C-alpha cells in the first residue's frame, strides 16, 4: 500500500522523505535559490515596465538553449563506441530491415506475374 | 441534349399510374404543382429567350480528322521524321482509348444506379463488356511505364506475341 | 544582442573553476549545477535540470512565461519541447504506474480471453438454416444463366 | 497569485495546506452536505487533537504519515473550481484579455472613436513616465548591498509617489474583459 | 490463515444506525437487493404459474 | 501570519491604483464617436423566401434542367416499384396479379 | 426527376449563403445568427421535401453535379449518392442544427467572436453534408477532412486554453489514423476497381476486400472513438457545449458508423470483419459505460454516454443489420443534442459550474430543462413507445437472437444496464437531493431563444422514432417469434439497472465513508488509458525524435561522415603537401628523385 513513482509519473514534493529528513544546509540552499530566482525577476521586472523600452525583452535562457539545441552539438562531439554502435544500427538497420521485406514483397509478386497464379482483377492504371 | 442511346444506352422508363387508396391528398404533387407554376415557368422561359438569341446568332463548330500516318512498324529505327509521327499517331489513340475506357465505365455506373439491388443479374452484359475491354486494354498498355512509348508497346506485343505462339506448339 | 561566447554555451566543464563559471553564466549554483555526462552526445556544459514537465511548475505563481510556467533567466531543460503543458505530462497520478500498466493490460488480456471463450462457444437460437427458394436464390446473385446449377431443393415440415 | 512564495514552507504551513486539501477531498469524497460537516468535523478533531504535539520530531512523522494516508485515500477525481488551474473555465478568456499597449497601436480613426478615454491613457502614461523614473530610484536605493533577497517589492515611502513596478499590476486585463 | 476478528469485530460496532443485516459494506447490501428482488420475483412467478394451472388453456 | 506592514501599505496602495485604472476603463455617454417592419409573418419571413430561397431556386433549376439532363449520365435513378395489378404509364401493360394465397389464417 | 435534385442543390446553396454573406462586408448591418438559424430552418424543410418523396416512391438518386478532373482512365467527378441514408440523414442533421444554432445563439452572448463561432457551425454542417451526401470516396475525404478540421478549430475555440489546444491536437491525432486506415483503403479501390465510385464497388463486392474492409474499420474506429482510439471524445468535450452538442453528439461520431453503413454489402460477405466489429463494438461499449458510472462532470457523462451507444451502433454493423445502425444513428443525434443542450442550459444558468457534485434539486428549481432532461435520460434508457424504442430494442432483439459472440451479448447486455445506472446517476445527482450550488441564484431560463429549441428537440425525442420506423421501408427482415425473457431483456435490463443505481445512490446519500477500490479507481480514471497511452506514446516517439534523428543523425552522423570527413581529410593533405622547409637542396632532392623514378617507369614500360 505504497505509492510507487516512476519517470512518467514522478513522486510528490510532499511525499518525497527529502523533505522530512531538512538540514539547515539545505534550508541555506533554497534561500540563495530564492535569492537569484528573486534577482533575476527583479531585473526582468525592471526592464519588461520600462516605458523607454521600445523592444521585445531579450532572454539569455532561451539563446542559451537554442545555441545548445542548434550549434553546439557537433562542437561537443566526441566519437565513442556506443555513440558509433547507436548511429550505424539507426542509420542501416531500418534501412536494411525495409529493403529485405519489399525485396521479398516485390520478388513474391514478379514471380507470381510470371507464372501467372496472380490475377489483375481490373487493375488498368497502375 | 448532345448525348445519344446509341453510345450511351438506357432502357425505357416504365413508371406505374398512381393509385391512390387514402382520401387524403398528396402534399407531393401539390408542392410539385406550385413549384413548377412559380420556377420552371420562369426558367423556361428565360431559356427560351437565350435560345431564341442564340438562333439569331448560331455558329458552327467541327470535329477534326486525322488521316492514318504509316504506323512505327513500317518506320526505320534511327529515322526520328516518321518515328515522330507515328508516336504522335500512338498518343492520339493512347487517348481515344482512354475516353473509351471513360466511357464503359460511366456505362457501368449507370447500369448499377438504374438496377439498384438487381445489378447482379441485370447487369450481366455491361460488366462481361467491362470485363473484355479490361481485359484488352491490360493486353494492350498496361506494365509500358511512365515514358509509354509505341516502341515499348510494340516490343510488349511482340513478346506476347512469341509468348503465345510458344504456348501454341504444344 | 550583445551576446558573446563566455556567456554563451561552451565545452564540457573539467576544472572546478570551470564548474563554477558554467553555473555562473547559467544562473545556477555551483552544488546544483550539473552537466550530463561526458559521452560525446553534444550536451556540453548545459546542465541536467530534473526531468519534471512543466505541469509540477505552481500554477498560482505568476510565472514570467505564464504558458511555459517559467521565469526569466533560469535554466530552460534541453527537453523544454517535450515537457511544455501541450505534451509529455510527468505528473504524479493518484495511483502507481505500475498498478497503472498492470490493470490495464489484465483488463486487455481478459477481454480478448473472453472473445475467444465466446468465440470458441457461440451462442444461437435452436433453428435451422435460413430458408432461400430458385436454388438458393442462383438467377439473382449472378448465376449463369446458360450453366444450370444443381437443383437446391427444399422441402415442407 | 498575488504574494510571492517563500523560500521554503513552514511546518505551520505544510499542516494548513494538507488540512484544506484534506477538507477539500473530504467534500469530493462526502459529495452531500450534512455528511461532508460530520466527516469535516471529525477530521478537525482528528488535528486538534494531534495539535498540541511538543517534540516536533513526532510532529514532522506525523505530518508524514498524515501526508501518506492523504495520498492513498485522496479523490482520482477531486471538485475543482471553475476558474481554478485544472478546471473547466481555467484560461478560457486569456484570448480575450488584450494588453493595454495595442492600443498606442491604434489608428488614428480609431483614435478619434474614443476621444476621452485615450486622453485619460495620455494622461496616465505621462503619470507612468514620471513615477518610473522616481520608482527606478527608489528600488535603487531599498536594495540591499548584499545578504539575503526576497521577491517582494517595496511600497511608496513619502507623499505623491507610486509603489515601484506597479504599472503590470494596475493595468492587468480585467479577468471578464467581454 | 490469519487472526482478523478482533478487527473485524470493529466493524460491526459503529453507532451510526445501520442495522446488522447490512451493517458489512456495500456487498451484503447487494445480496440484500438480489434476494429481494429474487424471491419476490420467483413468488409472483409461482402465484402466476398456480393461476395458470388453476385455469387451464 | 498575516501581511507585512511593507506588503500591506503595498497592496492598499496598488489597489487604489487599481480602483482608478478600472474607472477609467467605463465609457462616456457619446462612446463610440460612430461615422415598414409589419410583422414577421408577412414581412420577416416573407422577403428571405422570395430572394434567398427563389431566386437561387431559379438558377439551380436552370443549371439541373439544361445543363445536366443535356448530359448523359449526370441524373441516373433506380426503377420505380412495380408491383401486381399495376398500370405502365409509358408502355400500357398490366402486370398480372400473384397466386390464389392458399393460407389464409390471419 | 428535377425537383428533387433542384431541393438537394438548394439545401446546399442555402447553406453555402451565410459564409458568402460573411465574406460579403454586411455582418456589422444584419443579424448573422438569426440569418443562418433561418437559413438552418429553411434548408431542414427543403430537405423534407426529398424525404416526403422518397418515402412514397423510394426512388435511389445519384447526381453528378459537376466534372473536376479526367485522367486516363480515371475520371473525379463530384457527385451525390442521394440514398436512404443521405436524405434521412441530411433532415435530422438539418433539424439539430437549427435546435443548436437557435441555442448558441441564446448560449453565447457577450461573446465578440460570435459571427466566428456561427460561421464554423455552419461550414461544419456544410462539410458534414458533404460527408454523406459524397458519391464518390474522395468526396467522403473531402467531407471527412473537413469534419476532423472544422472539429479542431471548434474544439480550440478557446484558443487561450492549453487543455483545449492538446484536446484539439490529439483529435487531430486519433482523427489521423483513422485517415490512415481510409486512405490504405482508398488506394486499394483505386488500384483494383480504377475508380472510387460506389457502383463500382458493388460490382466489386464479388471478391475478396480484406485490406480494403480492414481500412475501413480501421477508419470508422477512429472516427467513431472505438477502443484503442477513444479519449479523443471525452477529450473534445473542452469546448463550448453547442459545439459538444453538435460536433461530438449527433454528427461527427457517426460518421464512420455511416462509412461502414455506407460500404454494408462489401460487409456482408466478410466473415471475419463481421465478428471483429462485432467485438470491438461490444468492448468500447462495455468500457465506456464502465467510465460513465464514475464520471462526475456531466458532460463527460453524456461524452461517454454517447461513446456507449456508438460500441452498440458498432455491434449493430457487427451483425447484418445497417439499417438499424442508422436508425439508431438518427434516435441518438436526437437524445444527445437534446440532452447535451439542457445540461448546457444546466452549466450557463449554474455559471459554468459543470460537475454534478455542486448540483441539486433541479427538479424544482428548472421545472422546463429537469422535464426535457427526464425525457432525454428515459429515451435513451429505452422508455417503450419513444424515439429510442424503435432501434434500441431492435439491437437487443437481434443480439439475442442471432448467432453471435456469447461474450459479446453478455457484456452489451451489461452495457445497456449500466447505461440505464448512469443515466439514474445524472438523474439524481442533479435533478434530485438538495441543492449545493453557490447561495447567489442566477437561473433564468424563461427566453425563448432557450425554450424553443429544447421543445422541437423534446418533440423529436417523443416522436421521431415512431414517424421514422413506420415511414422505413421493410428490409432486414427482424425475428419476433421468442421467448419472454428475450423479448422483454432490454426492458428487465433498464429496470434492474435504474433500481440497482438507485440503492446505490441511497448507499452513498448514508452517512458512512467506505474505502476506495481498484474497481471504481480504474473507472474514475478513464481505465489508465489515456495517462498511461498519452504518456508512454509521446514521450517514446519525441525522445526517438530528438535523441536519434535530429541530434545523432544530422547533428552528429551525417556531418561527421560526408562533408567534415571530406574536409578533414583535405585538409590534412594539404597541410602534409604544404609542410615544405623551402630548402632548395630537399627540392633538387626531389626533382633527383622524380627524375630517377621518370627513368624507371619509361624502363618498365618501354
Ligand atoms: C579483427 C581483430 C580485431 C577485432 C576487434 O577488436 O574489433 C573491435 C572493433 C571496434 O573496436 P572498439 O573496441 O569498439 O573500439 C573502441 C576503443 O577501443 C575505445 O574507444 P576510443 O574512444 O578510444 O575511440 C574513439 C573513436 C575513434 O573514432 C572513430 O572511430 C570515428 C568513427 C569511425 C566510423 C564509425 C562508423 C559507424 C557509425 C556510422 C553512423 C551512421 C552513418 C550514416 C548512416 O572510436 C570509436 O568510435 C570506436 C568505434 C570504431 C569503429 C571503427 C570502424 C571501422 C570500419 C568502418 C567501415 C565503414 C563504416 C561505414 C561507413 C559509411 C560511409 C558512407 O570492431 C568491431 O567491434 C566490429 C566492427 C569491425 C569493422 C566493421
Ligand atoms: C466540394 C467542397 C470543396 C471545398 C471543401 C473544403 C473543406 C475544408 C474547409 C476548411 C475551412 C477552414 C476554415 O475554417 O477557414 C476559415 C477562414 C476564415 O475564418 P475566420 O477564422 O473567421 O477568419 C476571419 C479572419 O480571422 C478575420 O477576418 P474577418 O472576420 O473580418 O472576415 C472578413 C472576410 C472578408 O472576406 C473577403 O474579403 C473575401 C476575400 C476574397 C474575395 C474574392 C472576390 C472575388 C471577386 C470575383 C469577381 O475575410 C475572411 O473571412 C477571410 C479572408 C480570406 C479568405 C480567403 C478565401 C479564399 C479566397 C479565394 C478567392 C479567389 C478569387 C478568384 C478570382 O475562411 C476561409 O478560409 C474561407 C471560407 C471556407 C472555405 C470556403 C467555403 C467552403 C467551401 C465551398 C466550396
Ligand atoms: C461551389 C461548387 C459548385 C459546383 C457546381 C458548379 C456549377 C456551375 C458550373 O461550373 O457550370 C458549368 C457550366 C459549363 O460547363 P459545361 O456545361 O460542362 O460546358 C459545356 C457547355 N459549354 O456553366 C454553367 O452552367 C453556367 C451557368 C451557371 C448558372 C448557375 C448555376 C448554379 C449552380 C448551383 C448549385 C451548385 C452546386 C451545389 C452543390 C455544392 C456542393 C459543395
Ligand atoms: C480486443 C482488441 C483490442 C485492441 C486494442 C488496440 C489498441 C490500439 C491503439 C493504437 C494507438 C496507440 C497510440 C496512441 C497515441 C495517442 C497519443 C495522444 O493522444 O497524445 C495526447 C497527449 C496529451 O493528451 P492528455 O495529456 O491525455 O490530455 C490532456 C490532459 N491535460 O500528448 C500530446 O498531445 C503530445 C503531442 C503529440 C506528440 C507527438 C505524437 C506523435 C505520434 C506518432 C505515432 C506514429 C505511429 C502511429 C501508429 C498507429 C498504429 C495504429
Ligand atoms: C548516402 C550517400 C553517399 C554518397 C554521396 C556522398 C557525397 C555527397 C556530396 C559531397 C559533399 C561534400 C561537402 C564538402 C564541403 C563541406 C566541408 C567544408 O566546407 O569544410 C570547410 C573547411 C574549411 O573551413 P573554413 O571555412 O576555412 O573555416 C571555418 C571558418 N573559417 O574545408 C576544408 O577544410 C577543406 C574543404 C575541401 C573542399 C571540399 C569540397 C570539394 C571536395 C572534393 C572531393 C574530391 C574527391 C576525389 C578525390 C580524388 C580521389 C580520392
Ligand atoms: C482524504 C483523506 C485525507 C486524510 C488526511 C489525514 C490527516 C489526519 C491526520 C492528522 O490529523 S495528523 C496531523 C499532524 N500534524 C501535527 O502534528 C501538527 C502539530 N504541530 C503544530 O505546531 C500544531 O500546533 C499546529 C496546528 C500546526 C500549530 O498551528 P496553530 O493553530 O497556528
Amino acid at each position: 500500500s505504497k505509492y510507487k513513482p516512476a519517470p512518467l509519473a514522478t513522486l510528490p514534493s510532499t511525499l518525497d522523505p527529502a523533505e522530512y529528513d531538512v538540514s539547515p544546509e539545505t534550508r541555506r540552499a533554497q534561500v540563495e535559490r530564492l535569492s537569484i530566482r528573486a534577482r533575476l525577476k527583479r531585473e526582468y521586472l525592471l526592464q519588461y515596465n520600462d516605458p523607454k523600452r521600445v523592444s521585445h525583452i531579450e532572454d539569455p535562457a532561451l539563446i542559451r538553449w537554442t545555441y545548445a539545441r542548434s550549434a553546439n552539438i557537433y562542437p561537443n562531439f566526441r566519437p565513442t563506441p556506443k555513440n558509433s554502435l547507436l548511429g550505424a544500427v539507426a542509420g542501416f538497420g531500418p534501412l536494411i530491415f525495409w529493403y529485405y521485406v519489399f525485396k521479398t514483397d516485390r520478388d513474391r509478386k514478379e514471380r507470381l506475374i510470371q507464372e501467372g497464379k496472380l490475377d489483375r482483377k481490373f487493375n488498368i492504371s497502375y | 441534349d448532345s448525348w445519344d442511346k446509341d453510345v450511351y444506352p438506357e432502357p425505357p422508363s416504365r413508371t406505374p399510374a398512381p393509385s391512390p387508396q387514402t382520401s387524403l391528398p398528396n402534399p407531393i404533387t401539390y408542392l410539385t404543382k406550385a413549384y413548377d407554376l412559380v420556377v420552371d415557368w420562369p426558367v423556361t422561359l428565360v431559356r427560351e429567350f437565350i435560345e431564341r438569341q442564340h438562333a439569331k446568332n448560331r455558329t458552327y463548330y467541327y470535329h477534326r480528322q486525322y488521316r492514318r500516318v504509316p504506323d512505327i512498324t513500317e518506320c526505320k529505327e534511327g529515322d526520328v521524321l516518321c518515328i515522330y509521327e507515328a508516336e504522335m499517331q500512338w498518343r492520339r489513340d493512347f487517348k481515344v482509348d482512354q475516353e473509351i475506357m471513360n466511357i464503359i465505365q460511366e456505362r457501368l455506373k449507370a447500369c448499377q444506379q438504374r438496377e439498384g439491388e438487381n445489378y447482379q443479374q441485370n447487369c450481366a452484359k455491361e460488366l462481361e463488356q467491362f470485363t473484355k475491354v479490361t481485359k484488352a486494354y491490360q493486353d494492350r498498355y498496361l506494365d509500358l511505364g511512365a515514358y509509354y512509348s509505341a516502341r515499348k508497346c510494340l516490343a510488349k506485343q511482340k513478346q506476347r506475341m512469341l509468348e503465345e505462339r510458344k504456348a501454341a506448339r504444344q | 544582442f550583445h551576446m558573446t561566447k563566455d556567456m554563451l554555451p561552451g565545452s564540457y566543464p573539467r576544472t572546478p573553476e570551470e564548474r563554477a563559471a558554467a553555473a555562473k553564466k547559467y544562473n545556477m549554483r555551483v552544488e546544483d549545477y550539473e552537466p550530463y555526462p561526458d559521452d560525446g552526445m553534444g550536451y556540453g556544459d548545459y546542465p541536467m535540470l530534473p526531468n519534471r514537465s512543466q505541469h509540477e511548475r505552481d500554477p498560482w505563481y505568476q510565472w514570467d512565461h505564464s504558458e511555459l510556467r517559467m521565469n526569466w533567466g533560469e535554466p530552460i531543460h534541453w527537453d523544454l519541447d517535450m515537457y511544455i503543458r501541450n505534451r509529455v505530462d510527468t505528473s504524479p497520478t493518484p495511483v502507481s504506474w505500475d498498478v497503472m500498466c498492470k490493470h490495464l493490460f489484465g483488463f486487455v488480456a481478459f477481454m480478448v480471453f473472453m472473445f475467444w471463450v465466446g468465440h470458441v462457444f457461440p451462442s444461437y437460437q435452436p433453428v435451422g438454416p435460413k430458408q432461400y427458394p430458385y436454388n438458393n436464390l442462383y438467377l439473382e446473385r449472378g448465376g449463369d444463366p446458360t450453366k444450370e446449377p444443381e437443383p437446391v431443393v427444399h422441402y415442407d415440415i | 497569485a498575488f504574494c510571492a512564495p517563500p523560500a521554503y514552507l513552514t511546518h505551520q504551513q505544510k499542516v494548513l495546506r494538507l488540512y484544506k486539501r484534506a477538507l477539500r477531498h473530504l467534500e469530493s469524497w462526502c459529495i452531500h452536505r450534512d455528511k461532508y460537516r460530520y466527516f469535516a468535523c471529525l477530521m478537525r478533531a482528528r488535528f486538534e487533537e494531534h495539535k498540541n504535539e511538543k517534540d516536533m520530531m513526532r510532529a514532522t512523522q506525523l505530518l508524514r504519515e498524515a501526508e501518506e494516508e492523504f495520498w492513498q485515500n485522496q479523490h482520482p477525481q477531486p471538485y475543482i473550481f471553475p476558474d481554478s488551474p485544472g478546471g473547466t473555465s481555467f484560461e478560457r478568456y486569456e484570448c480575450y484579455k488584450v494588453p493595454e499597449w495595442c492600443l498606442d497601436y491604434w489608428h488614428p480613426s480609431e483614435k478619434a472613436m474614443y476621444p476621452d478615454y485615450f486622453s485619460k491613457r495620455e494622461q496616465w502614461k505621462k503619470l507612468r513616465m514620471e513615477s518610473w523614473d522616481r520608482e527606478v530610484k527608489q528600488l535603487q536605493e531599498e536594495t540591499s548591498p548584499d545578504g539575503i533577497m526576497t521577491e517582494a517589492l517595496p511600497p511608496a515611502r513619502r507623499e505623491g509617489d507610486l509603489p515601484p513596478l506597479w504599472w503590470h499590476i494596475v493595468t492587468r486585463p480585467r479577468e471578464r474583459p467581454t | 490463515f490469519e487472526n482478523k476478528v478482533p478487527e473485524k469485530q470493529k466493524l460491526f460496532q459503529e453507532d451510526n444506525g445501520m442495522p446488522v443485516h447490512l451493517k458489512g459494506g456495500a456487498s451484503d447490501a447487494l445480496l440484500y437487493r438480489a434476494t429481494m428482488a429474487l424471491t419476490l420475483g420467483g413468488t409472483a412467478y409461482a402465484i402466476y404459474l398456480l393461476a395458470m394451472a388453476a385455469f387451464p388453456k | 501570519s498575516g501581511y507585512t506592514p511593507d506588503e500591506k501599505l503595498r497592496l492598499q496602495q496598488l489597489r487604489e491604483l487599481r480602483r482608478r485604472w478600472l474607472k477609467d476603463q467605463e465609457l462616456s455617454p457619446r462612446e463610440p464617436v460612430l461615422p415598414k417592419n409589419m410583422v414577421f409573418k408577412a414581412y420577416r419571413s416573407s422577403l428571405f423566401a422570395v430572394s434567398h430561397v427563389l431566386i437561387p431556386m431559379w438558377f439551380v433549376h436552370y443549371y439541373v434542367k439544361y445543363h445536366m439532363a443535356t448530359k448523359p449520365y449526370t441524373i441516373v435513378s433506380s426503377k420505380p416499384r412495380i408491383f401486381p395489378g399495376d398500370t405502365i404509364l409509358e408502355t400500357g401493360e398490366v402486370i398480372p396479379p400473384m397466386r390464389d394465397f392458399p393460407d389464409q389464417h390471419h | 426527376m428535377n425537383i428533387f435534385t433542384t431541393s438537394i442543390l438548394l439545401i446546399f446553396i442555402l447553406l453555402l449563403s451565410p459564409i458568402l454573406i460573411s465574406m460579403s462586408n454586411l455582418i456589422k448591418h444584419i443579424n448573422f445568427p438569426l440569418y443562418t438559424t433561418t437559413s438552418i430552418k429553411f434548408s431542414f424543410i427543403i430537405s423534407l421535401l426529398p424525404l416526403l418523396m422518397f418515402f412514397h416512391n423510394n426512388m435511389e438518386y445519384m447526381i453528378t453535379t459537376w466534372h473536376w478532373v479526367t485522367m486516363n482512365s480515371m475520371e473525379l467527378k463530384m457527385s451525390f449518392k442521394t440514398d436512404f441514408f443521405s436524405i434521412l440523414f441530411t433532415s435530422v442533421a438539418l433539424f439539430v442544427t437549427w435546435s443548436i444554432m437557435q441555442f448558441s445563439s441564446w448560449y453565447m452572448h457577450s461573446d465578440p467572436n460570435i459571427n466566428r463561432f456561427i460561421k464554423y457551425l455552419t461550414l461544419f454542417l456544410i462539410t458534414m453534408l458533404i460527408l454523406t451526401s459524397a458519391n464518390n470516396m474522395f468526396q467522403l475525404f473531402i467531407g471527412w477532412e473537413g469534419v476532423g478540421i472544422m472539429s479542431f478549430l471548434l474544439i480550440g475555440w478557446w484558443y487561450g486554453r492549453t487543455d483545449a489546444n492538446t484536446a484539439a491536437l490529439q483529435a487531430i491525432l486519433y482523427n489521423r489514423i483513422g485517415d490512415i486506415g481510409f486512405i490504405l483503403a482508398m488506394v486499394w479501390f483505386s488500384l483494383n476497381m480504377n475508380s472510387w465510385e460506389l457502383q463500382q464497388i458493388m460490382f466489386s463486392n464479388n471478391n475478396d476486400n480484406l485490406i480494403p474492409l480492414m481500412g475501413l474499420l480501421i477508419a470508422a474506429t477512429g472516427k467513431s472513438a472505438q477502443f484503442g482510439l477513444h479519449p479523443w471524445l471525452p477529450s473534445a468535450m473542452e469546448g463550448p457545449t453547442p459545439v459538444s452538442a453538435l460536433l461530438h453528439s449527433s454528427t461527427m461520431v457517426v460518421a464512420g458508423i455511416f462509412l461502414l453503413v455506407r460500404f454494408h454489402p462489401l460487409t456482408t460477405n466478410n466473415n471475419f470483419i463481421l465478428t471483429t466489429m462485432l467485438c470491438l463494438g461490444a468492448l468500447t461499449t462495455l468500457f465506456t459505460a464502465i467510465c460513465a458510472l464514475t464520471q462526475n462532470d456531466i458532460k463527460k457523462i453524456i461524452a461517454f454516454s454517447t461513446s456507449s451507444q456508438l460500441g452498440l451502433m458498432m455491434v449493430t454493423l457487427g451483425m447484418n443489420q445497417p439499417h438499424l445502425a442508422f436508425l439508431h444513428i438518427c434516435t441518438h443525434a436526437f437524445f444527445k443534442a437534446m440532452l447535451f443542450m439542457c445540461s448546457g442550459s444546466i452549466i450557463h444558468s449554474l455559471a459554468d459550474e459543470q460537475d454534478i457534485r455542486k448540483m441539486g434539486n433541479i427538479t424544482k428549481i428548472m421545472p422546463f430543462t429537469s422535464s426535457c432532461l427526464v425525457i432525454g435520460s428515459l429515451a435513451l434508457t429505452g422508455m417503450p413507445f419513444l424515439t429510442g424504442f424503435y432501434s434500441k430494442d431492435l439491437i437487443i432483439e437481434a443480439i439475442n437472437t442471432c448467432n453471435t459472440n456469447a461474450w459479446a451479448l453478455l457484456i452489451t447486455l451489461i452495457a445497456t444496464s449500466m447505461t440505464a445506472m448512469y443515466s439514474m446517476r445524472i438523474i439524481y445527482f442533479v435533478t434530485m437531493t438538495k441543492p449545493r450550488f453557490p447561495p447567489l441564484i442566477s437561473i433564468n431560463e424563461n427566453d425563448p431563444d432557450l425554450m424553443n429549441p429544447i421543445k422541437r428537440l423534446a418533440f423529436g425525442s417523443i416522436f421521431a422514432g415512431f414517424v421514422i420506423s413506420y415511414n422505413i421501408p421493410p428490409t432486414s427482415i427482424p425475428v419476433l417469434t421468442m421467448p419472454w425473457f428475450l423479448k422483454t431483456t432490454a426492458l428487465i435490463i433498464s429496470v434492474l439497472g435504474f433500481l440497482i443505481a438507485l440503492e446505490l445512490n441511497n448507499l452513498t446519500m448514508k452517512l458512512s465513508m467506505n474505502k476506495a477500490n481498484p474497481y471504481s479507481s480504474f473507472s474514475t480514471l478513464l481505465g489508465f488509458f489515456p495517462s498511461i497511452i498519452h504518456r508512454i506514446t509521446p514521450m517514446k516517439s519525441l525522445n526517438l525524435s530528438l535523441k536519434t534523428s535530429l541530434t545523432l543523425l544530422d547533428l552528429i552522423w551525417l556531418e561527421k561522415t560526408i562533408p567534415k570527413s571530406t574536409s578533414t581529410l583535405h585538409t590534412n593533405m594539404t597541410t602534409l603537401t604544404t609542410n615544405q622547409k623551402g630548402l632548395i637542396k630537399l627540392y633538387f632532392m626531389s626533382f633527383l628523385i622524380n627524375i630517377i623514378l621518370i627513368i624507371i617507369l619509361y624502363s618498365i614500360n618501354l
